[PDB]
């Protein structure tokens, strides 16, 4: 409609905005605004919403004549694509319906599934040797094969495609789903497939929270019906979203009484009871998950590198103690946090692997759990039953934050920016005292060395634990008001963290820098000399020294100050040593567990103990061990050959 | 009185552990696997040891095999993994 008339209304709103794009040459868009042009021309601006395919072409042909008329004009009149970043609207994914339907939309969500970058013809031309060469069906690259039937010219059907001609433009398919942040309330991760083109491909990764707005088309890739099967957003320009759309917004009244609520007393105390109030007991767990919650401040430094700013937390005990509810609980009082099992229910479950899609069997990258969920929280459930590719890339993902994938034509690196609150059960069936952790975790050795907060959630029979339980339980199923609800309510406390996480970044001061000091070497020599003549057991190492901080001025911004107060620093040490007994400590001495075994012993017997009728005996009379344990280390020497 | 009687007609331990989670017993099958799992340890550990009867364990190292427990590739010779 009037598409000459809309031309002339195109350039009479073309001029400012043009006018920096007549300076750059090389910039191959043109950022154009809604609202901008709804003040020009309000009536031109909605024709952008009705039609958008005729309001596009208008467009782009009109701000041609806007560059070529004044001076600086371009000698190659390169495309100049109408990119509207802006619009009234912004459109859901589950709310986006076929109604929507070749109008102009403005979706948010967050891109789980990307391809690679797939070249697409978009004059094709036929090569037909009789007549009809320079013919062009314009196909666009989600749609099917098109071929003629019969060359109208001369009626011949010698057909064929000639690629020498055809001018190829690049394409690349994505997957927009909801964003797990605020979108997974309706708990439907509903996906809407879109297609990039020239200055769209590449331009973002998977598990990005961005803001494309582009024509809603159709696709018949069915011919089962003459209805259309499947709906594919041609995005006309994307952008990544801003950061207070991606993240929890506070009121201003509330931010008040969250102030309010820090100068409170005992605000540590009050965040632990509200931490999971079903449960009894664990308050040493229930406070090492705060302090996972209220994450320490992540650093950058000058040299390139990052300082790591998240403490991760595994939960290991035996089945009957809650550890599943504990990851429930969380789960909805974290302001970004996405509960998941440890199952792979799907290739990329855990951690962003490739799979070949159902349309065009390309290789797309899907994101996962520990990538949807980036800058924020995952609560993985059985964390001990996962597959091995997902093993093999979470040693990377909790201390770099990265997942380089390089594998099935997609090359690229995620940010895996999440604080893994994991909970694992024993292969064992229950947890003995008398075997070091690994022994009994199906998790690697090395893999523990990354968990800042390993808690032993064991069950131990003991008449006072047990009748304080048993008496708790019944409130909650009674129905009991103080036994379920919490100090500090969901709504508000979801709004603390986050709170937290964005304003109150605190530092390290002088007298908290004593402290951290002071427990650091007071660890030391604490069994190195034991085992001597050997490997020395180091009781503490500078990894879970970098942890002490992150939970030091985890307690700090708990408590909404900008300071690491020395009061801060001391409560980090009371969950370390507390941890220690769990590991490390309390248990074959120090050292224990470590990065894989104390060695204070095991790995000392080893070197000793380094047709076979003869060896059994020698070992005897040496005295290394008893007749049953030089027996049970030859099954594990025969485990890997020795 | 209903779940006292289910444990007794059950006979599921002989301490009433909870078999019905790990299917396993700890004084009966936990004790017995975790001592289990040329041959050094398959004759000398069956006999200094008193891990069980020759139908016993003869049971456990064929159930070790399935689960990935005891390894042997020649038939000759048998071996604990
Ligand atoms: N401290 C506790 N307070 C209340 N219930 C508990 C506690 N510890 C364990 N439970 C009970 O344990 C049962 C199973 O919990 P679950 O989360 O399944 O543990 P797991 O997944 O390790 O088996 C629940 O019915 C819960 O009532």
């Amino acid at each position: 409609m009037d598409r000459e008339e809309m031309i002339a209304r195109f350039a009479k709103f073309l001029i400012n905005r043009l006018k920096d794009l007549l300076t750059v040459t090389p910039k191959r868009s043109l950022a154009i605004d809604w609202a901008h042009l709804n003040s020009f021309d309000p009536e031109l601006a909605d024709e952008l919403l009705n039609n958008p395919e005729e309001a596009i072409a208008s467009a782009e042909d009109a701000i041609q004549i806007v560059l070529r008329e004044p001076p600086l004009l371009v000698e190659r009149e390169f495309k100049v694509h109408a990119r509207f970043y802006n619009l009234p609207k912004t459109l859901l994914v589950k709310e986006l319906g076929s109604e929507h339907i070749n109008k102009l939309i403005q979706v948010e969500g967050i891109i789980t599934r990307v391809s690679e970058v797939k070249p697409f013809v978009e004059k094709a031309v036929f090569v037909c040797r009789d007549c009809g060469n320079e013919m062009v069906r314009l196909q666009r690259p989600y749609e099917n094969l098109v071929k003629p039937a019969k060359c109208d010219a001369c009626g011949s059907r010698n057909i064929e495609l000639d690629v020498d001609k055809s001018r190829f433009l690049n394409f690349q398919s994505f997957r927009l789903q909801d964003r797990p942040e605020s979108l997974k309330g309706g708990q439907m991760p509903r996906f809407v497939d879109a297609i990039l083109l020239d200055d769209l491909v590449d331009a973002a990764l998977p598990g990005d929270r961005v803001l494309v707005t582009g024509v809603l088309r159709v696709i018949l890739e069915q011919r089962e019906k003459r209805p259309i099967f499947k709906k594919i957003l041609e995005v006309n320009h994307i952008e990544q979203l801003s950061k207070e759309i991606e993240e929890l917004e506070i009121s201003p009244e509330d931010e008040q009484k969250i102030r309010e609520l820090a100068k409170r007393k005992d605000i540590v105390d009050a965040i632990v009871d509200s931490i999971a109030p079903a449960i009894w007991g664990h308050r040493i767990v229930k406070k090492g998950i705060a302090l996972a919650l209220f994450g320490g401040v992540q650093r950058t430094l000058p040299d390139g590198t990052k300082l790591r700013g998240e403490s991760h937390v595994l939960l290991v005990g035996d089945p009957g103690v809650a550890k599943s509810q504990l990851l429930r609980y969380v789960a909805n009082l974290a302001p970004r946090a996405i509960y998941t099992s440890g199952k792979s229910s799907s290739a990329a479950g855990l951690t962003a692997a490739a799979v070949r899609d159902e349309f065009t069997g390309s290789w797309v990258l899907e994101a996962g759990v520990l990538v949807l969920a980036d800058g924020g929280f995952a609560l993985i459930d059985e964390f001990d039953k996962m597959s091995d590719r997902d093993r093999s890339a979470i040693h990377e993902a909790l201390e770099q934050q990265t997942i380089s994938i390089s594998k099935a034509g997609i090359t690229a690196t995620l940010n895996s920016r999440t604080t893994v609150i994991a909970a694992a059960n024993p292969k064992f069936g229950r947890f003995n005292r008398h075997k070091s952790l690994p022994e009994q975790l199906d998790l690697p050795p090395t893999l523990l060395s990354r968990f800042d907060l390993i808690f032993l959630l064991l069950d131990e029979p003991d008449e006072k634990v047990d009748a304080s339980i048993a008496e708790h339980i019944l409130k909650v199923r009674r129905g009991e008001a103080e036994a379920v609800t919490p100090k500090i309510p969901y709504d508000l406390l979801k709004k603390y963290i986050a709170y937290a996480r964005k304003n109150v970044h605190p530092v390290l001061s002088r007298e908290a820098m004593e402290e951290i000091k002071r427990y650091y070497v007071k660890m030391r020599k604490g069994l190195r000399r034991g085992d001597e003549d050997g490997v020395q057991p180091i009781p503490i190492t500078a990894r879970q020294l970098e942890a002490l901080i992150r939970l030091s001025e985890a307690h700090a911004r708990m408590r909404l100050s900008e300071t690491v107060t020395r009061e801060d620093a001391r409560a980090a040490i009371e969950i370390i040593e507390a941890m220690m007994k769990t590991i490390a400590v309390d248990e074959e001495g120090n050292l224990d567990v470590s990065i894989l075994e104390v060695g204070k012993s095991s790995k000392k017997i080893n070197k000793i103990e380094k047709p076979e009728e003869k060896v059994i005996e020698a070992a005897k009379q040496a005295g290394i061990g008893t007749k049953a344990d030089i027996e049970k280390l030859l099954n594990e020497l025969k485990s890997d050959g020795r | 009185e209903i779940i006292e009687a289910m444990m007794k007609t059950i006979a599921v331990d002989e301490e009433g552990n909870l078999d019905v989670s790990i299917l396993e017993v700890g004084k009966s099958s936990k004790k017995i696997n975790k001592i289990e799992k040329p041959e050094e340890k398959v004759i000398e550990a069956a006999k200094q040891a008193g891990i069980g009867t020759k139908a016993d364990i003869e049971k456990l190292l064929n159930e070790l095999k399935s689960d990935g427990r005891v390894y042997e590739p020649r038939a000759g010779f048998y071996r604990v993994i």
